[PDB]
RNA sequence: GAGUACACCGGAAUGAUUUGGGCGUGCCCCC
RNA sequence: UUAAAGUUGCUGCAGUUAAAAAGCUCGUAGUUGGAUCUUGCUCGGCGCCGGCCCGAAGCGUUUACUUUGAAAAAA
């Protein structure tokens, strides 16, 4: 939140969700942090930078993680295309 | 497993795959497998896609090896079918085992003696693990559960559709699993087997250990 | 010729050529039995996106549907004579005023602007009549309407989905991109 | 599920859907064209033929009125054929 | 849900995208006209003989093929019934079920679906008054089946 | 019967929001609804929607965001002023730096806030924030 | 004229000759 | 007597079990009702050579809503 002198005033900032674009709450404590490995495209080794995720606790209460992280992997292309 | 073609069943996984009978599974329908699934046939076993299978395999070793510490990731299981076989992957990975009676509350309760503060949790069936999944939501610890036709999808981040009760199928796959952990992790090369036995990650009977140990030297 | 005109304009060169070009193709083929009692409108110049060009033709509304059984000869007739010009058939309608309280008999809904913009659109594509359309509202505000169109006739349809939408854009105003469903049908 | 795509489906679920609920009005029947193997010439009958429908000759009957589809009478072929 | 039926039901006819006369119909509009003027001379319905024409003689509607659906075209003749073919076929409705109470004396409920049914015939014609079809004068009572069966 | 059909699908585009579903079908269609969901995809709250036009009254899908809380209406639709639209924006509203009324106006339909910067008002509509 | 297959002509390819039919336009009858 | 009374609820209450939906149906007022339709034809002016444009006597769907003005006693 910024005001009218031009400055930053909020104390910190919550995270966004990547499936249904909410954000997770300081006492919400089913939120994940996700990380997949992506690989070099010619050995196929870690080579060292990670992609993270989030998915709010709601989401996972539905049961609907699994294929939002497998469209999240569609969209950055880490799984394959035709799938 | 990305548009380069070094991550692909290569001749023989799928002819393990049908041999071990990672295909076929139960005989009732789940809403959230209707696209990890073909088509119903006679007799009533519905049939697993395997691509998909493989694609969900790579997401889970991919997820596994991308944590820096591979000491604070637990693998569970409580039925007898993989007490064996998930002592093996600890003992093959690093990771920390929890083979038969799970406690409640051992990542909730911090004063008693069995207390762990892991990073990632590895169950090897969702409805027979249901305890660890419940203790999963107080405590942020993202899941990879090998899910079969008849297992609800609650709690759950990356499903790995498989028939998760003959003892081979899951041996199998968890053998592979720490396969490609190890493969990841840069330990293991892909140009040369080095498979060490698909058979040493299997649970047996104590009769037939008994009939087969008299029958052999 | 056979041009006619509701005022008193004549018509010229290009458009007197075209109609030349009409009464040589009677008096050559033998299809004297029915053309010789039909007529053109009018012609316009169109200059489509890329190095190409078209022509729409208008044609009176009460003798469209005899323009409808020959149109698969006369298409064909002028690609052999002509190959550098595309040619469509487009029935020409006049759009009446809003009844507005300003300014009479009542206005029929034929003769409205959505009426008009459906039939020229349904005239705009004879051999692959339309199956299905869906509109965009992109983000700007401004609107698109994708047509689809029959797997029948797509060897010498295809090409023409530039000229299509350069008539449509340059007669109305509106994008229109055509595409081709195949599972439904 | 979450994100289930409806601007355009398999054709599968489509044919499964009722006609009413189908994304677009699309009816469940045909028109076919059937002949007597003792008469010449055809004639064109609905689906749901709904009465007792003659060729014109006075020869043998076609089809009999059921609750949905109307049954042929035996020895006549019968084309599926699209418009 | 129905009117008189507490009841839902789902089943009408689904009338297909596309508008246009078929390539494999081989009639004019004037052959199917004068097939309209000859199954009207025969003394039907313009159901009858719209059901007629798309089983026995493969149309897909009257009204793709003409300029316009049956009731008009019988209309422009001239021979068309005074009486409304819906509002006619409650009269003959309710005079059945009148009959078949005067015989059956202690029947409360086709007493209730005779009521039913002058409720119909009441809304209908309170419709057919509003749209100006019939004449401000004509009314239906218990008794008045003979002028119009 | 159906009635409002704003209301209906202002209704289904909220529960759609509610449950998470990115796209979802609303099955009438009319040039005051697709002239609300202009005003909200013009303001930013969803995103691109599609009309199924056929021969009978569309249907629209939509592509849903994370940036709607609730879609609602007020009926009957009561005739307001420029005296009063702070009278229904005091409690109609979470807050007073965002959040919008959609209302009927001569000039087109449109915010509060352009009708309030051009002077003139006219029977409500709705309201989303 | 038959319309399940047939007895035939006028256009058009090469001066003179003519290539199986059916009406459900796409698969059905005689080889 | 007013606010607290969101215990008179138009904003803004309740009707399975605390106070409560007629036994059920039909039925005339009253209420609420599906989608669609994008200005011109007798007198004379700021200019000019029988004439161009503009101005205008006359007319150019009625309603609700919305906005600007008038008229609106003082304390």
């Amino acid at each position: 939140m910024q005001n009218d002198a031009g400055e930053f005033v909020d104390l910190y900032v919550p995270r966004k969700c990547s499936a249904s674009n909410r954000i997770i709450g300081a006492k919400d404590h089913a939120s994940i942090q996700m990380n997949v490995a992506e690989v070099d495209k010619v050995t196929g080794r870690f080579n060292g930078q990670f992609k993270t995720y989030a998915i709010c606790g709601a989401i996972r209460r539905m049961g609907e993680s699994d294929d939002s992280i497998l469209r999240l992997a569609k969209a950055d292309g880490i799984v394959s295309k035709n799938f | 497993s990305g548009a380069l073609d070094v991550l692909q069943m290569k001749e023989e996984d799928v002819l393990k795959f049908l041999a071990a009978g990672t295909h076929l599974g139960g005989t009732n329908l789940d809403f959230q497998m209707e696209q990890y699934i073909y088509k119903r046939k006679s007799d009533g076993i519905y049939i697993i896609n395997l691509k998909r299978t493989w694609e969900k395999l790579l997401l889970a070793a991919r997820a596994i090896v991308a944590i820096e510490n591979p000491a604070d990731v637990s693998v569970i299981s409580s039925r007898n079918t993989g007490q064996r076989a998930v002592l093996k992957f600890a003992a093959a990975t690093g990771a920390t085992p929890i083979a038969g009676r799970f406690t409640p509350g051992t990542f909730t309760n911090q004063i008693q003696t069995a207390f762990r503060e892991p990073r990632l949790l590895v169950v090897t069936d969702p409805r027979a693990d249901h305890q660890p999944l419940t203790e999963a939501s107080y405590v942020n610890l993202p899941t990879i559960a090998l899910c079969n036709t008849d297992s609800p999808l609650r709690y759950v981040d990356i499903a790995i559709p498989c028939n998760n009760k003959g003892a081979h199928s899951v041996g199998l796959m968890w053998w592979m699993l720490a396969r490609e952990v190890l493969r990841m992790r840069g330990t293991i090369s892909r140009e040369h087997p080095w498979e060490v036995m698909p058979d040493l990650y299997f649970y047996r009977d104590p009769e037939e250990i008994e009939k087969e140990e008299q029958a052999a030297a | 010729a056979k041009i006619v005109k509701p005022n008193g304009e004549k018509p010229d060169e290009f458009e007197s050529g075209i109609s030349q070009a009409l009464l040589e193709l009677e008096m050559n083929s033998d299809l004297k039995a029915q053309l010789r009692e039909l007529n053109i409108t009018a012609a316009k110049e169109i200059e489509v996106g890329g190095g190409r060009k078209a022509i729409i033709i208008f044609v009176p509304v009460p003798q469209l549907k005899s323009f409808q059984k020959i149109q698969v000869r006369l298409v064909r007739e002028l690609e052999k004579k002509f190959s550098g010009k595309h040619v469509v058939f487009i029935a020409q309608r006049r759009i009446l005023p809003k009844p507005t309280r300003k300014s009479k008999q009542k206005r029929p809904r034929s003769r409205t602007l959505t009426a008009v913009h459906d039939a020229i659109l349904e005239d705009l594509v004879f051999p692959s009549e339309i199956v299905g359309k869906r509109i965009r509202v992109k983000l700007d505000g401004s609107r698109l309407i994708k047509v689809h169109l029959d797997k029948a006739q797509q060897n010498n349809v295809e090409h023409k989905v530039e000229t299509f939408s350069g008539v449509y854009k340059k007669l109305t105003g509106k994008d229109v991109n055509f595409e081709f469903p195949e599972f439904q049908l | 599920p979450l994100a289930k795509d409806l601007l355009h489906p398999s054709p599968e679920e489509e044919k499964r859907k009722h006609k009413k609920k189908r994304l677009v009005q699309s009816p469940n029947s045909y028109f076919m064209d059937v002949k007597c193997p003792g008469c010449y010439k055809i004639t064109t009958v609905f689906s749901h033929a709904q009465t007792v429908v003659l060729c014109v000759g006075c020869s043998t009957v076609l089809c009999q009125p059921t609750g949905g589809k109307a049954r042929l009478t035996e020895g006549c072929s019968f084309r599926r054929k699209q418009h | 849900g129905r009117m008189h039926a507490p009841g839902k039901g789902l089943s009408q006819s689904a009338l297909p995208y596309r508008r246009s006369v078929p390539t494999w119909l081989k009639l004019t509009s004037d052959d199917v006209k004068e097939q309209i003027y000859k199954l009207a001379k025969k003394g039907l319905t313009p159901s009858q003989i719209g059901v007629i024409l798309r089983d026995s003689h493969g149309v897909a509607q009257v009204r793709f093929v003409t300029g316009n659906k049956i009731l008009r075209i019988l209309k422009s003749k001239g021979l068309a019934p005074d009486l409304p073919e819906d509002l006619y076929h409650l009269i003959k409705k309710a005079v059945a079920v009148r009959k078949h109470l005067e015989r059956n004396r202690k029947d409360k409920d086709a007493k209730f679906r005779l009521i039913l049914i002058e409720s119909r015939i009441h809304r209908l014609a309170r419709y057919y008054k509003t749209k100006r079809v019939l004449p401000p004068n004509w009314k239906y009572e218990s008794s008045t089946a003979s002028a119009l069966v | 019967v159906r009635m409002n059909v704003l209301a209906d699908a202002l209704k289904s585009i909220n529960n759609a929001e509610k449950r998470g579903k990115r796209q979802v079908l609303i099955r009438p269609c009319s040039k005051v609804i697709v002239r609300f969901l202009t005003v909200m995809m013009k303001h930013g709250y969803i995103g691109e929607f599609e009309i199924i036009d056929d021969h009978r009254a569309g249907k629209i899908v939509v592509n849903l965001t994370g940036r709607l809380n609730k879609c609602g209406v007020i009926s009957p639709r009561f005739d307001v002023q420029l005296k009063d639209l702070e009278k229904w924006q005091n409690n109609l509203l979470p807050s007073r730096q965002f959040g919008f009324i959609v209302l009927t106006t001569s000039a087109g339909i449109m915010d509060h806030e352009e009708a309030r910067r051009k002077h003139t008002g006219g029977k409500i509509l709705g309201f989303f924030f």
